[PDB]
């Protein structure tokens, strides 16, 4: 049957992951105890799938899941936690240095017999199921164990197992924020990198959701907790096609086609577009076109990239809860009759649909609210260039005087490595700048 | 003045590689440079200065030995006798056959053996009795960032090292203790002692070829220039002293396709690290150049800090690198002209610049 | 699972050690008996950083001491904190050199330092994966500064895969607690630029204007002027000893801060430093620390800042917090003082945090910046340096262990030029 193995890495992918899994655990009736109250008192029922739980003879959850790291505070946070009882013990931890925010020792130094395990480990959960294997792996930029591991497993993944569904629920750099001093260049090397193995590379940034949390929600001190729940929200809305039923259903063989073109552009963007307090939560309608008309505005984007000035190549929208699909029909009708939107002339459709019955759910301890329905959107646009430009004008300064190298050389890379990604980036910019001229006859 | 003048080479293809029929990739168009890469996807541009070929044996302008000798080697043969020091670098991966442009073989030789037989000449024209000419020799080697001797034999007991150290008088500049330097006249004596330094070098087989290189190499030539003769009396109240710097240089060495490791992977690292440290230093020459004021990382490196006097200040250099045009090679090639791209020394710069009001 | 050892050379650092494992024991629940009476269980997870295990739930550290006199020795085991140390490890030999570089580094430390490292050698083989070495020497007088920079020569030699990390003093404008402070200061920087990979400055009259200006102290000491230093060093490995929502640890801040090799001398700081009266007439947010740490007086170099830009920063924060604000805070930092920062460098910052917090506060954080105002420290030494150095005047003393001129000069030139690199950044 269908299932989707998910490999998280690096403090990024591991702190989404717990929440990721608090929200999949929370829809599914279970307990983090691993067992059933809720099936044990139904006595039937599939809900807990063999998509992502795998499941024993003793009534006992097991998640087709594994995640990774070389600095083990975050794993043992997991072992200690509330959750510790529930993963396979199988955590795999090789934490005796971490990539010190290089792309060499992730990449080279310290991949090396470290990546054999989780090989071994991907071939035991696939051997235990005959079904599809579409990949999720979610990893960041920037860091050396979210890069360069993840630029080394793709690699080999396409080896192995060849002509299967893999996707990234990666994370950008913001161009004014950031958290390092080196993001430009291990960002341009994993895009070089996993330009050609990956099919489709999901991609959000941290500005966004901070600027969103201080205009909807009213709330004033975040954390690295909130975030993430929206993340996770987005993830569900994605997975629900693959676990539960309703009319128009997306595996996930169908987003790598209908939004990569062509083979080197399958860099999009993502929108939730329901983000509401239990105060706002009354004082609107929450139709499906208030929804479809935000799920377009830039504000509620999650990359600090104005569409404005750029296109849509494609779009993929999916929906929740109580839905009548003519109101979506109407939707997508008065978005295309509007004009600061520009489709290209070469895909007069764009548009994609996908309706699943079940609502969203909440996670306890949540700003966000209990609704009858929320909707996801992704799309294949043009104005990333512009977020491409300056991480190579972030770039382009600090090679032209060889800076912050010396410990990249040290752990066994050449430099001209770098004047090969700096093309092979570059020319990508020409194919968003391509493309948007329109055919002439 | 800073007289940087990198160049670039260009060899035929083999007899076995012929066999195979290595599929032609880099081409030309004069000065400029173009290559292809298989697919047919982009094309890839390189500019330099100067610009050899010897590929077809019969196209125009075409560069045999003499012709990389009679522009290359001759502005510094001519310069020593100015009283100024000189360098000569070499960049190129194996399998590019510096062993063919720089020793070369007994029917068409190489540079080496011409700079020294021309400098012989010279010499014996000027030889007289109110000059006179002194040449002495040295050669040592770099390797794990440490200092050895090559011409000096070592002891029959095992790996018997020769430790060495780099220290700085405070007029000529940097040097090394513990040196052994020599007395020259004879070509074939040169020869000698060079074949006994290549022996000794530092090398490790690999599953490349068993003929590598893992250690930088200074052929170093010091010159002298007795003329001083007081009118009233034998006096040398000066004596001018030059010198001419050869250097040997290893690979770019990626070392995530060549994974084996040990010491083969921690003398890479340090070769990689003096690769950078040059370009540095050659792209601040680059910048020396026009008139601008500017810091240069001298003390990064070693191999750049027993150079400082004959790389920098009024002293001519050069370098050169040969490379390989069979398409199975491309990305080492590639790397070995991206290290080179200096030909742009001042191109699309801004200018901003108010000092007028020069009058009464 | 990765580990830090301790070198403790000189007068300074051992008394400076004599806080720092004081801090260090009041946060993990230990006692003078090297016992255990915390509260969390946290503590335990990670104690095998700084600590080794025994027999019966004792928890002893990997310290080590060099002295070449034990005047400190004495004093140390005769105090509150002197006796869990490894009696073993507790090196010395006698005739101490007299604040001369050369006694430490050519006659006597040649005699100690194998009977130092057959120690360092069974600190570190006890290990299961190492990550870097720290160290705690004065410049200026001798054997902090001699012996010191002679264990970094041999383990670097020894063990160059790993980390190198040295807290050490410096010298003074105003005031100088000896008259060779320039000579002995240069030699060891001449050996100390090539084989580090971070060092921290710090400078007394620093830490006495603070306590003379903000908490507004009238009787100091050395032994709280130290307190400092402790808090700093504590900051520094929080990122490794605890969790973190936003981990770092030492090769991250060596990465990030060092982009050229040689320039790896820091400006630290820590924060929020106040008078017992006066925590009640502030608040515990983020700006209030982020105002206090790039003020020109909770630095510790004696180096006003704004003489000069700041190629790079980075930041510790510990406590509950809302990186957003953080983060914002940052960004409104990189825009406002643009002028004091680098343009070839566009995001001049970044963050570490660490959610586990000391014992007596809500928030608290660390400070490390690599500036170009350092310059003016080193045209001083120089300057000092060589007007002593074209009469010769105290060098006899050191000729007379195997010596020559040749030496001096060669250190000269190698502060000089590393003096040049900085102004090359100093303009626009
Ligand atoms: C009861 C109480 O909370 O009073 C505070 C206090 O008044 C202040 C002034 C403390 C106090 O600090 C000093 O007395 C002091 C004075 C001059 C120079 C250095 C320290 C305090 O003594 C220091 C002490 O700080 C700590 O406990 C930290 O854990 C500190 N460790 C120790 O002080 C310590 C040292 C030896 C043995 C046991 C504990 C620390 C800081 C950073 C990293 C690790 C540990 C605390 C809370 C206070 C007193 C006790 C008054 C402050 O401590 C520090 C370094 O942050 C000085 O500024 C803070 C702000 C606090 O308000
Ligand atoms: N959204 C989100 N991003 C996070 C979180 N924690 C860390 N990050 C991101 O992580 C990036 C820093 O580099 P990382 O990807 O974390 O690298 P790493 O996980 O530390 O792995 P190493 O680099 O090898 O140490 C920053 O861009 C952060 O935005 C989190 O909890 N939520
Ligand atoms: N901060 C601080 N510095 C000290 C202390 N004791 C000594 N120093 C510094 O250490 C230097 C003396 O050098 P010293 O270590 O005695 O040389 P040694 O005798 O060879 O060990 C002086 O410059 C002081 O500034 C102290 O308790 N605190
Ligand atoms: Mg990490």
């Amino acid at each position: 049957m269908r299932e989707c193995i998910s490999i998280h890495v690096g403090q990024a992918g591991v702190q989404i992951g717990n929440a990721c899994w608090e929200l999949y655990c929370l829809e599914h009736g279970i307990q983090p105890d691993g067992q059933m109250p809720s099936d044990k008192t139904i006595g039937g029922g599939d809900d807990s799938f063999n998509t992502f739980f795998s499941e024993t003879g003793a009534g006992k959850h097991v998640p087709r899941a594994v995640f990774v790291d070389l600095e083990p505070t975050v794993i043992d946070e997991v072992r200690t936690g509330t959750y510790r009882q529930l993963f396979h013990p199988e955590q795999l931890i090789t934490g005796k240095e971490d990539a010190a925010n290089n792309y060499a020792r992730g990449h080279y130094t310290i991949g090396k017999e470290i990546i054999d395990l989780v090989l071994d480990r991907i071939r035991k959960l696939a051997d235990q199921c005959t079904g599809l294997q579409g990949f999720l792996v979610f990893h960041s930029f920037g860091g050396g164990t979210g890069s360069g591991f993840t630029s080394l497993l793709m690699e080999r993944l396409s080896v192995d197992y060849g002509k299967k569904s893999k996707l990234e629920f990666s994370i950008y750099p913001a161009p004014q924020v950031s958290t390092a001093v080196v993001e430009p260049y291990n960002s341009i090397l994993t895009t070089h990198t996993t330009l050609e193995h990956s099919d489709c590379a999901f991609m959000v940034d941290n500005e966004a959701i901070y600027d969103i949390c201080r205009r909807n929600l009213d709330i004033e001190r975040p954390t690295y907790t909130n975030l993430n729940r929206l993340i996770s929200q987005i993830v569900s809305s994605i997975t629900a096609s693959l676990r539960f039923d309703g009319a128009l259903n997306v595996d996930l063989t169908e987003f790598q086609t209908n939004l990569v073109p062509y083979p080197r552009i399958h860099f999009p963007l993502a929108t939730y577009a329901p983000v509401i307090s239990a105060e706002k939560a009354y004082h609107e309608q929450l139709s499906v076109a208030e929804i479809t008309n935000a799920c377009f505005e830039p504000a509620n984007q999650m990359v600090k990239c104005d569409p404005r000035h750029g296109k849509y190549m494609a779009c993929c929208l999916l929906y929740r809860g109580d839905v009548v699909p003519k109101d979506v029909n109407a939707a997508i009708a008065t978005i295309k009759t509007k004009r600061s939107i520009q489709f290209v002339d070469w895909c007069p459709t764009g548009f994609k649909v996908g309706i699943n019955y079940q609502p969203p759910t909440v996670v306890p301890g949540g700003d966000l609210a209990k609704v009858q329905r929320a909707v996801c959107m992704l799309s294949n646009t043009t104005a990333i260039a512009e977020a491409w430009a300056r991480l190579d004008h972030k770039f382009d300064l600090m090679y032209a005087k060889r800076a912050f190298v010396h410990w990249y050389v040290g752990e066994g890379m050449e430099e001209g490595e770098f004047s090969e990604a700096r093309e092979d980036m570059a020319a990508l910019e020409k194919d968003y700048e391509e493309v948007g001229v329109d055919s002439v006859e | 003045n800073s007289q940087v003048t990198v160049a670039v080479r260009v060899r035929p293809f083999s007899k076995r590689e012929k066999t195979e029929k290595a599929s032609q990739v880099v081409f030309t168009n004069g000065e400029e440079i173009t290559v292809e890469h298989p697919d047919m996807k982009q094309v890839y541009s390189f500019i330099y200065d100067v610009s050899f070929w010897s590929f077809d044996e019969c196209h125009p302008g075409y560069a045999s030995q003499t012709t990389v000798y009679e522009t290359l080697a001759a502005p510094l043969l001519d310069r020593a006798f100015e009283g100024y020091n000189t360098c000569l670098f070499a960049y190129g991966q194996t399998g590019s056959g510096k062993s063919y442009t720089m020793m070369g073989l007994n029917e068409e030789p190489g540079i080496i053996p011409r700079f020294c037989e021309d400098l012989f000449a010279q010499i014996a024209k000027k030889q007289t009795s109110e000059v006179s000419y002194h040449l002495e020799m040295s050669f040592f080697e770099v390797y794990n960032e440490k200092i050895h001797d090559l011409l000096v034999c070592k002891g029959e007991n095992g790996q018997r090292k020769q430790p060495l150290r780099a220290r700085e008088h405070p007029v000529s500049g940097p040097y090394v203790e513990g040196l052994s330097m020599n007395v020259v006249s004879s070509y074939s004596d040169i020869q000698s002692w060079l074949e006994l330094g290549n022996k000794q070098r530092a090398t490790a087989a690999t599953g490349m070829n068993d003929k590598s290189s893992r250690s930088h190499s200074v052929f170093t030539l010091v010159m002298t220039q007795t003329k001083t003769e007081v009118v009233e009396g034998e006096e040398h109240d000066h004596r001018i002293t030059s010198r001419i710097n050869l250097v040997d240089l290893a690979g770019s060495e990626r070392c995530s396709t060549a994974h084996s490791s040990g010491q083969r992977l921690k003398e890479g690292v340090s070769i990689n690290k003096s690769l950078l440290t040059l370009g540095k230093v050659i792209s601040a020459l680059s910048e020396q150049a026009n008139g601008k004021r500017v810091f240069i990382p001298y003390r990064e490196s070693t191999l750049t800090w027993l150079l400082k006097e004959s790389l920098g200040g009024n002293s001519k250099t050069a370098m050169i690198a040969t490379v390989s045009p069979a398409a199975s090679n491309i990305e080492e090639t590639l790397s070995t002209l991206r290290y080179a791209t200096q030909a742009r020394l001042i191109v699309n710069i801004a200018k901003v610049n108010e000092d007028m009001n020069a009058k009464l | 699972m990765r580990e830090i050892v301790h070198i403790q050379a000189g007068q300074c650092g051992n008394q400076i050690g004599a806080k720092f494992w004081e801090v260090i024991s009041d946060e993990h629940g230990i006692d003078p008996t090297g016992s255990y009476h915390g509260d969390s269980d946290l503590q335990l997870e990670r104690i095998n950083v700084y600590y080794n295990e025994a027999t019966g739930n004792k928890y002893v550290p990997r310290a080590i001491l060099v002295d070449l006199e034990p005047g400190t020795m004495d004093s140390v085991r005769s105090g509150p904190f002197g006796q869990i140390f490894r009696p073993d490890n507790f090196v010395f030999g006698q005739s101490g050199a007299g604040n001369n570089w050369a006694k430490g580094h050519y006659t006597e430390g040649a005699e100690l330092v194998d009977s130092v490292l057959d120690v360092v050698r069974k600190e570190s083989e006890s290990c299961d994966c190492l990550q870097g070495f720290q160290l705690t020497h004065s410049l200026g007088g001798g054997t902090g500064s001699g012996m010191g920079t002679l264990l970094i020569s041999k383990i670097r030699e020894e063990y160059p895969d790993r980390i190198m990390n040295t807290f050490s003093v410096m010298p003074s404008p105003k005031v100088s607690d000896t008259v060779v402070e320039p000579y002995n200061a240069t030699l060891s920087v001449h050996q100390l630029v090539e084989n580090t990979d971070e060092t921290y400055c710090i400078d007394n009259e620093a830490l006495y204007d603070i306590c003379f200006r903000t908490l507004k102290l009238t009787t100091p000491t050395y032994g709280d002027l130290n307190h400092l230093v402790s808090a700093t060093m504590s900051g520094v490995t929080t990122c490794l000893r605890f969790p973190g929502q936003l981990n770092a640890d030492l090769r991250k801040l060596a990465v990030n801060m060092v982009p050229f090799p040689r320039l790896h001398f820091f400006m630290p700081g820590f924060a929020p430093l106040t008078s017992r009266g006066s925590q009640q007439y502030r608040a515990l947010t983020v700006p209030e620390l982020t105002q206090q740490m790039f003020d020109s007086k909770n630095m510790m170099a004696a180096c006003d800042p704004r003489h000069g830009r700041y190629l790079t920063v980075a930041a510790i924060f510990r406590g509950r917090m809302s990186m957003k604000e953080v983060d914002e805070q940052m960004l409104n930092v990189q825009n406002k003082n643009s002028s004091y920062f680098v343009e070839w460098i566009p995001n001049n910052v970044k963050t570490a945090v660490c959610d586990i917090p000391p014992r007596g506060l809500k928030m608290s954080a660390t400070f490390i910046g690599n500036s170009t105002a350092i310059q003016e420290l080193f045209k001083r030494i120089s300057e000092q340096f060589t007007a002593m150095f074209r009469r010769k005047a105290f060098l006899h003393w050191y000729t007379g262990e195997g010596m020559d001129e040749m030496e001096f000069t060669e250190a000269e030139s190698n502060m000089n030029d590393l003096v040049s690199e900085y102004q090359q950044y100093q303009d626009a």
